[PDB]
Protein backbone atom coordinates (compact mmCIF):
# COMPACT_ATOMS: atom_id res chain seq x y z
CA UNK A 1 0.00 0.00 0.00
CA UNK A 2 1.94 2.83 -1.61
CA UNK A 3 0.85 6.28 -0.01
CA UNK A 4 2.30 9.24 -2.92
CA UNK A 5 3.60 12.35 -1.45
CA UNK A 6 3.35 15.18 -3.30
CA UNK A 7 6.38 17.88 -2.59
CA UNK A 8 6.98 21.19 -4.48
CA UNK A 9 7.44 24.43 -3.49
CA UNK A 10 3.87 25.27 -3.85
CA UNK A 11 2.74 23.31 -1.32
CA UNK A 12 0.32 25.77 0.21
CA UNK A 13 -1.48 26.13 -3.25
CA UNK A 14 -1.25 22.26 -4.12
CA UNK A 15 -2.72 21.57 -0.92
CA UNK A 16 -6.04 23.89 -1.43
CA UNK A 17 -6.55 22.79 -4.75
CA UNK A 18 -6.37 19.33 -3.37
CA UNK A 19 -9.55 20.21 -0.99
CA UNK A 20 -10.77 21.93 -4.32
CA UNK A 21 -10.64 18.85 -5.90
CA UNK A 22 -12.10 16.59 -3.03
CA UNK A 23 -14.86 19.23 -2.60
CA UNK A 24 -16.16 19.12 -5.61
CA UNK A 25 -17.03 15.64 -5.57
CA UNK A 26 -14.10 14.55 -7.66
CA UNK A 27 -12.99 10.91 -7.00
CA UNK A 28 -8.94 11.04 -6.61
CA UNK A 29 -8.75 7.23 -6.50
CA UNK A 30 -5.68 5.73 -5.09
CA UNK A 31 -4.18 9.02 -5.02
CA UNK A 32 -6.68 10.30 -2.37
CA UNK A 33 -5.36 8.99 0.60
CA UNK A 34 -2.07 10.52 -0.15
CA UNK A 35 -2.99 14.02 -1.33
CA UNK A 36 -4.81 13.93 2.48
CA UNK A 37 -1.49 12.45 3.66
CA UNK A 38 0.03 15.91 2.26
CA UNK A 39 -2.61 18.08 3.47
CA UNK A 40 -2.44 16.69 7.04
CA UNK A 41 1.61 16.69 6.30
CA UNK A 42 1.38 20.50 4.91
CA UNK A 43 -0.40 21.37 8.18
CA UNK A 44 1.17 19.68 11.22
CA UNK A 45 5.12 19.47 10.20
CA UNK A 46 4.82 22.63 7.49
CA UNK A 47 5.57 19.61 4.62
CA UNK A 48 9.15 18.84 6.41
CA UNK A 49 9.06 15.15 5.49
CA UNK A 50 12.08 14.64 7.45
CA UNK A 51 10.17 15.84 10.65
CA UNK A 52 7.31 14.13 9.49
CA UNK A 53 9.13 10.44 9.32
CA UNK A 54 10.45 10.75 12.74
CA UNK A 55 7.00 10.88 14.35
CA UNK A 56 4.38 8.46 15.80
CA UNK A 57 1.91 9.27 12.96
CA UNK A 58 4.88 8.51 10.75
CA UNK A 59 5.82 5.65 13.35
CA UNK A 60 2.53 4.33 13.25
CA UNK A 61 1.45 4.36 9.94
CA UNK A 62 4.92 2.46 8.27
CA UNK A 63 4.08 -0.06 10.87
CA UNK A 64 0.56 -0.80 9.51
CA UNK A 65 1.98 -1.61 6.27
CA UNK A 66 2.21 2.38 4.69
CA UNK A 67 4.54 2.82 2.22
CA UNK A 68 5.34 6.21 1.22
CA UNK A 69 6.45 7.33 -2.25
CA UNK A 70 7.19 11.29 -2.12
CA UNK A 71 6.86 12.74 -5.64
CA UNK A 72 9.38 16.01 -5.76
CA UNK A 73 7.93 18.05 -8.32
CA UNK A 74 8.82 22.20 -7.62
CA UNK A 75 7.46 24.55 -10.62
CA UNK A 76 4.38 22.69 -10.26
CA UNK A 77 1.82 25.27 -9.03
CA UNK A 78 -1.32 23.28 -9.94
CA UNK A 79 -1.93 19.86 -9.10
CA UNK A 80 -2.60 18.65 -12.42
CA UNK A 81 1.42 19.12 -13.19
CA UNK A 82 1.81 16.70 -10.74
CA UNK A 83 -0.39 13.63 -11.64
CA UNK A 84 1.73 10.86 -13.41
CA UNK A 85 1.29 10.38 -17.01
CA UNK A 86 0.06 6.65 -16.68
CA UNK A 87 -3.18 6.60 -18.31
CA UNK A 88 -4.96 5.05 -15.40
CA UNK A 89 -5.01 8.73 -13.95
CA UNK A 90 -6.72 9.87 -17.83
CA UNK A 91 -10.42 10.18 -16.27
CA UNK A 92 -8.85 11.92 -13.02
CA UNK A 93 -6.94 14.17 -14.83
CA UNK A 94 -10.12 15.14 -17.48
CA UNK A 95 -11.95 16.08 -14.30
CA UNK A 96 -9.26 18.48 -12.43
CA UNK A 97 -9.08 20.44 -15.46
CA UNK A 98 -12.41 21.36 -15.34
CA UNK A 99 -11.51 22.70 -11.58
CA UNK A 100 -11.92 26.16 -10.28
CA UNK A 101 -9.41 27.75 -8.28
CA UNK A 102 -10.52 29.55 -5.44
CA UNK A 103 -6.98 30.92 -4.78
CA UNK A 104 -5.76 29.75 -1.75
CA UNK A 105 -6.09 31.44 1.65
CA UNK A 106 -4.86 31.06 4.84
CA UNK A 107 -6.20 28.23 7.23
CA UNK A 108 -8.33 26.89 4.86
CA UNK A 109 -6.08 23.62 5.27
CA UNK A 110 -7.17 23.62 9.16
CA UNK A 111 -10.64 24.43 8.30
CA UNK A 112 -10.61 21.46 5.90
CA UNK A 113 -9.38 18.98 8.99
CA UNK A 114 -11.74 20.35 11.36
CA UNK A 115 -14.61 19.81 9.24
CA UNK A 116 -13.63 16.29 8.30
CA UNK A 117 -13.73 16.21 12.27
CA UNK A 118 -17.08 17.09 12.67
CA UNK A 119 -18.09 13.88 10.83
CA UNK A 120 -16.23 11.80 13.78
CA UNK A 121 -18.89 11.12 16.56
CA UNK A 122 -21.61 9.09 14.50
CA UNK A 123 -19.45 8.51 11.61
CA UNK A 124 -20.30 4.60 12.50
CA UNK A 125 -23.57 5.10 12.82
CA UNK A 126 -23.96 6.46 8.90
CA UNK A 127 -24.30 9.25 7.09
CA UNK A 128 -27.78 10.70 8.16
CA UNK A 129 -26.40 10.74 11.87
CA UNK A 130 -22.91 11.41 11.41
CA UNK A 131 -24.08 14.63 9.37
CA UNK A 132 -26.79 15.68 11.79
CA UNK A 133 -24.27 15.51 14.45
CA UNK A 134 -21.86 17.76 12.65
CA UNK A 135 -24.54 20.29 11.73
CA UNK A 136 -25.26 20.71 15.31
CA UNK A 137 -21.80 20.77 15.87
CA UNK A 138 -21.27 23.16 13.23
CA UNK A 139 -23.64 25.60 15.26
CA UNK A 140 -22.28 25.21 18.34
CA UNK A 141 -19.19 26.14 17.03
CA UNK A 142 -20.16 29.31 14.81
CA UNK A 143 -22.17 30.57 17.92
CA UNK A 144 -19.57 30.36 19.91
CA UNK A 145 -17.53 32.47 17.36
CA UNK A 146 -14.37 30.21 17.32
CA UNK A 147 -15.27 29.47 13.44
CA UNK A 148 -17.50 29.92 10.75
CA UNK A 149 -17.70 27.39 7.42
CA UNK A 150 -18.76 28.64 4.42
CA UNK A 151 -22.33 27.74 3.88
CA UNK A 152 -21.76 26.04 0.76
CA UNK A 153 -20.47 22.97 2.39
CA UNK A 154 -23.21 22.80 4.75
CA UNK A 155 -25.73 21.22 1.52
CA UNK A 156 -26.20 17.84 2.09
CA UNK A 157 -24.38 16.61 -1.00
CA UNK A 158 -20.77 17.84 0.29
CA UNK A 159 -21.44 16.78 3.60
CA UNK A 160 -21.98 13.41 1.20
CA UNK A 161 -18.98 13.82 -0.18
CA UNK A 162 -16.85 14.46 2.90
CA UNK A 163 -18.61 11.62 4.71
CA UNK A 164 -17.57 9.68 1.81
CA UNK A 165 -13.50 10.80 2.01
CA UNK A 166 -13.94 9.72 5.99
CA UNK A 167 -15.52 6.69 5.47
CA UNK A 168 -12.77 5.00 2.38
CA UNK A 169 -9.88 7.06 4.37
CA UNK A 170 -8.18 4.73 6.75
CA UNK A 171 -5.05 7.87 7.06
CA UNK A 172 -7.67 10.55 7.69
CA UNK A 173 -9.02 9.89 10.78
CA UNK A 174 -5.89 8.07 12.38
CA UNK A 175 -4.50 11.39 11.92
CA UNK A 176 -7.36 13.60 13.19
CA UNK A 177 -8.19 11.10 16.10
CA UNK A 178 -3.86 10.93 16.88
CA UNK A 179 -3.84 14.47 17.08
CA UNK A 180 -7.10 15.01 18.53
CA UNK A 181 -5.54 13.10 21.51
CA UNK A 182 -2.02 13.88 21.46
CA UNK A 183 -1.89 17.77 20.34
CA UNK A 184 -1.85 19.76 23.24
CA UNK A 185 -3.78 22.95 23.85
CA UNK A 186 -2.15 25.63 22.30
CA UNK A 187 -4.06 28.94 20.37
CA UNK A 188 -5.03 27.09 17.02
CA UNK A 189 -8.82 27.17 17.24
CA UNK A 190 -8.65 24.31 14.77
CA UNK A 191 -6.77 22.22 16.26
CA UNK A 192 -9.07 23.05 19.66
CA UNK A 193 -12.37 21.85 17.42
CA UNK A 194 -10.82 18.75 16.45
CA UNK A 195 -9.80 18.21 20.07
CA UNK A 196 -13.51 18.60 20.95
CA UNK A 197 -15.08 16.34 18.19
CA UNK A 198 -12.48 13.13 18.85
CA UNK A 199 -13.27 13.65 22.52
CA UNK A 200 -17.30 13.44 21.74
CA UNK A 201 -15.30 10.26 19.51
CA UNK A 202 -14.35 8.22 22.42
CA UNK A 203 -15.95 4.52 22.50
CA UNK A 204 -18.15 5.64 19.83
CA UNK A 205 -19.88 2.08 18.72
CA UNK A 206 -18.67 0.56 21.63
CA UNK A 207 -20.57 2.45 24.60
CA UNK A 208 -23.15 -0.44 25.16
CA UNK A 209 -20.19 -3.28 25.03
CA UNK A 210 -18.85 -0.57 27.34
CA UNK A 211 -21.88 -0.05 29.96
CA UNK A 212 -22.17 -4.03 30.35
CA UNK A 213 -18.95 -4.52 31.24
CA UNK A 214 -19.16 -1.66 33.76
CA UNK A 215 -22.55 -3.38 35.53
CA UNK A 216 -21.35 -6.96 35.92
CA UNK A 217 -17.97 -6.30 37.26
CA UNK A 218 -17.93 -5.96 40.95
CA UNK A 219 -16.29 -3.56 43.41
CA UNK A 220 -14.36 -5.67 46.17
CA UNK A 221 -11.46 -4.22 48.31
CA UNK A 222 -10.00 -7.49 47.89
CA UNK A 223 -9.36 -6.18 44.39
CA UNK A 224 -12.62 -6.20 41.44
CA UNK A 225 -14.15 -9.05 40.06
CA UNK A 226 -16.65 -10.28 37.76
CA UNK A 227 -20.55 -10.66 38.86
CA UNK A 228 -21.14 -14.45 40.67
CA UNK A 229 -23.89 -14.82 37.72
CA UNK A 230 -21.38 -14.19 34.96
CA UNK A 231 -19.72 -17.16 36.96
CA UNK A 232 -22.33 -19.98 36.33
CA UNK A 233 -21.76 -22.99 33.76
CA UNK A 234 -24.60 -21.53 31.39
CA UNK A 235 -22.62 -18.49 30.79
CA UNK A 236 -18.93 -20.23 30.53
CA UNK A 237 -18.95 -19.20 26.30
CA UNK A 238 -20.45 -16.47 26.72
CA UNK A 239 -17.38 -15.05 29.21
CA UNK A 240 -14.61 -16.91 27.47
CA UNK A 241 -15.14 -14.93 24.03
CA UNK A 242 -16.18 -11.96 25.69
CA UNK A 243 -12.71 -11.71 27.28
CA UNK A 244 -11.14 -12.61 24.05
CA UNK A 245 -12.89 -9.82 22.26
CA UNK A 246 -11.73 -7.50 24.81
CA UNK A 247 -8.37 -8.22 24.92
CA UNK A 248 -8.15 -8.22 20.92
CA UNK A 249 -9.67 -3.79 21.53
CA UNK A 250 -7.10 -3.89 24.50
CA UNK A 251 -4.10 -4.50 21.95
CA UNK A 252 -4.57 -0.93 20.10
CA UNK A 253 -4.04 0.34 23.47
CA UNK A 254 -4.62 4.25 23.53
CA UNK A 255 -6.62 4.38 20.21
CA UNK A 256 -8.67 1.24 21.72
CA UNK A 257 -11.73 3.66 22.49
CA UNK A 258 -11.60 4.81 18.91
CA UNK A 259 -11.38 1.11 17.34
CA UNK A 260 -14.39 0.85 15.82
CA UNK A 261 -13.88 4.29 14.18
CA UNK A 262 -10.83 2.97 12.69
CA UNK A 263 -12.29 -0.36 11.80
CA UNK A 264 -9.13 -1.81 14.02
CA UNK A 265 -8.85 -5.51 13.70
CA UNK A 266 -10.41 -7.72 16.30
CA UNK A 267 -13.09 -5.97 16.91
CA UNK A 268 -15.67 -8.80 15.45
CA UNK A 269 -17.40 -9.95 18.47
CA UNK A 270 -17.46 -6.84 20.23
CA UNK A 271 -21.44 -6.95 19.57
CA UNK A 272 -23.48 -6.89 22.52
CA UNK A 273 -26.12 -9.14 20.40
CA UNK A 274 -23.81 -11.94 21.06
CA UNK A 275 -24.20 -11.41 24.63
CA UNK A 276 -27.16 -11.78 26.06
CA UNK A 277 -27.23 -13.36 28.89
CA UNK A 278 -24.04 -11.07 30.32
CA UNK A 279 -26.38 -8.24 28.61
CA UNK A 280 -29.09 -9.54 31.10
CA UNK A 281 -27.46 -9.58 34.13
CA UNK A 282 -25.94 -6.10 33.23
CA UNK A 283 -29.22 -4.66 33.11
CA UNK A 284 -30.98 -6.33 36.22
CA UNK A 285 -27.70 -4.59 38.42
CA UNK A 286 -28.60 -1.70 36.67
CA UNK A 287 -32.00 -1.46 36.94
CA UNK A 288 -31.23 -2.18 40.61
CA UNK A 289 -29.37 1.29 41.02
CA UNK A 290 -32.61 3.09 39.34
CA UNK A 291 -30.62 3.85 35.85
CA UNK A 292 -30.50 1.61 32.76
CA UNK A 293 -28.56 0.89 29.94
CA UNK A 294 -29.34 2.42 26.28
CA UNK A 295 -29.85 0.10 23.59
CA UNK A 296 -30.03 -2.98 25.85
CA UNK A 297 -33.47 -4.93 25.15
CA UNK A 298 -33.46 -8.45 26.86
CA UNK A 299 -35.30 -11.13 24.93
CA UNK A 300 -38.03 -13.18 27.11
CA UNK A 301 -35.39 -16.04 27.27
CA UNK A 302 -33.36 -14.56 29.85
CA UNK A 303 -35.63 -12.22 31.77
CA UNK A 304 -35.34 -14.73 34.73
CA UNK A 305 -31.63 -13.75 34.82
CA UNK A 306 -32.57 -10.40 34.77
CA UNK A 307 -34.33 -10.47 37.68
CA UNK A 308 -31.83 -13.40 39.09
CA UNK A 309 -29.63 -10.07 38.63
CA UNK A 310 -32.10 -7.20 39.74
CA UNK A 311 -33.13 -8.75 43.51
CA UNK A 312 -29.89 -9.79 44.21
CA UNK A 313 -28.28 -6.04 43.80
CA UNK A 314 -31.17 -4.92 45.92
CA UNK A 315 -30.41 -6.68 48.60
CA UNK A 316 -26.75 -5.96 48.50
CA UNK B 1 -19.22 6.54 38.34
CA UNK B 2 -15.47 5.57 38.80
CA UNK B 3 -15.24 1.93 38.03
CA UNK B 4 -16.06 2.99 34.38
CA UNK B 5 -12.61 3.76 35.36
CA UNK B 6 -12.34 0.14 35.70
CA UNK B 7 -14.02 -0.67 32.20
CA UNK B 8 -12.28 1.67 30.45
CA UNK B 9 -8.69 0.70 31.39
CA UNK B 10 -9.76 -2.96 30.65
CA UNK B 11 -10.77 -1.25 27.52
CA UNK B 12 -7.44 0.50 26.86
CA UNK B 13 -5.19 -2.21 28.39
CA UNK B 14 -4.18 -0.25 31.21
CA UNK B 15 -5.90 -2.70 33.30
CA UNK B 16 -4.79 -6.21 32.54
CA UNK B 17 -7.93 -8.58 31.93
CA UNK B 18 -6.74 -10.93 33.88
CA UNK B 19 -7.16 -9.00 37.28
CA UNK B 20 -10.94 -8.87 36.88
CA UNK B 21 -11.23 -12.27 35.07
CA UNK B 22 -8.28 -14.59 35.77
CA UNK B 23 -6.44 -17.58 34.60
Amino acid sequence: KKVILFDTNHQVSICNQIIDAINSGIDLGDLLEGGLLTLCVEHYYNSDKDKFNTSPIAKYLRDAGYEFDVIKNADATRFLDVIPNEPHYSPLILALKTLESTESQRGRIGLFLSFCSLFLPKLVVGDRASIEKALRQVTVHQEQGIVTYPNHWLTTGHMKVIFGILRSSFILKFVLIHQGVNLVTGHDAYDSIISNSVGQTRFSGLLIVKTVLEFILQKTDSGVTLHPLVRTSKVKNEVASFKQALSNLARHGEYAPFARVLNLSGINNLEHGLYPQLSAIALGVATAHGSTLAGVNVGEQYQQLREAAHDAEVKL
Amino acid sequence: SYMQQVSEGLMTGKVPIDQVFGA
